[PDB]
Order: C-alpha cells, then sequence, then structure tokens
C-alpha cells in the first residue's frame, strides 16, 4: 500500500500541533486496526501473519 | 502541498484554528 | 515524569528553553526546523576514529550537526 504526506484530519485535542506524518490514501476502517480478530478485509489473527518488514 | 501548506499552518492564529 | 519537571523551573531564566525542547522532540515543528536522528557507527564507519573528524564528514557532505554519542561497552 502507498502513502501520502499530509496533516492528520482528526486531532483528539484542541491545542494540537499539526505535522506531516505519511498518511494513508484511504481512511481505514475501525475493524482493520484490531489484530486479534481478522475481519472481512485481511483475516489475520496474530501480528506475525501480517508479515511486518522492519 | 509542500511550500504553501507548511507556512499556512505556522502563521495560523488561535481563532483560525478553532474555526 | 519528574525528570523533565526541571524544564519548567529552568524556563524562568530561559524563555526559549521550552520551544527549543519541543523542536528537538518534533512537536512544534516550524517550516525551517530539524529533527533527531541516529547514525550507528558500524565497521565501515570506523574509518573515522575521532568525534572531531566525524564532525567534518557529517557537516560537509549532508549538512548535519551532532549533539552527542551513545556508547555500549562490554562490562
Amino acid at each position: 500500500v502507498e502513502y501520502v504526506k499530509g496533516y492528520p484530519p482528526n486531532s483528539p485535542y484542541i491545542g494540537s500541533s499539526p505535522t506531516l506524518c505519511h498518511l494513508l490514501p484511504e481512511k481505514a476502517p475501525f475493524c482493520c486496526l484490531r489484530l486479534d480478530k481478522g475481519c472481512k478485509h485481511n483475516s489475520f489473527e496474530d501480528a506475525k501473519a501480517y508479515g511486518f518488514k522492519n | 502541498w509542500i511550500s504553501q501548506q507548511r507556512l499556512s499552518l505556522y502563521r495560523r492564529s488561535e481563532r483560525q484554528e478553532l474555526s | 515524569i519528574s525528570m523533565l519537571d526541571t524544564l519548567l523551573y529552568q524556563s524562568f531564566v530561559k524563555d526559549y528553553m521550552i520551544t527549543i525542547t519541543r523542536l528537538l522532540l518534533g512537536l512544534d515543528t516550524t517550516p525551517g526546523s530539524g529533527y533527531l536522528c541516529a547514525m550507528k557507527i558500524t565497521e565501515d564507519d570506523l574509518w573515522i576514529r575521532t568525534y572531531g573528524r566525524l564532525f567534518q564528514k557529517l557537516c560537509s557532505s549532508s549538512a548535519e550537526i551532532p549533539i552527542g554519542i551513545y556508547r555500549t561497552e562490554s562490562h
């Protein structure tokens, strides 16, 4: 997946510092953030199954 | 994107942030 | 948390001290600003022996300035 430089849209507090952070092109769903249960997107239970480089 | 985006956020005042 | 509580007490004599700390941390990044990096001295980098001569190569080639060093001795 590619990345795009930009300021993150949702700042969780008011007085926050905006910075460029290698954002995702598509805004990801809440299910795909969780590892433990693989949803209908990329069914991976553990973190090793993703195959993280670095 | 690179040049115009960075200087715009720095000069941005508190009232401009809240809006 | 109590280690950088001293920061605020130092800020009385030095107004800049908070702003310069956050620029190192990479929070309040202005357009013309830097960031902290880590160049590990591998077996190839032993070509340079001293910290003074390390200052030359970094400054001349890629316009970088070192603050300090982090050693890992066997003991």
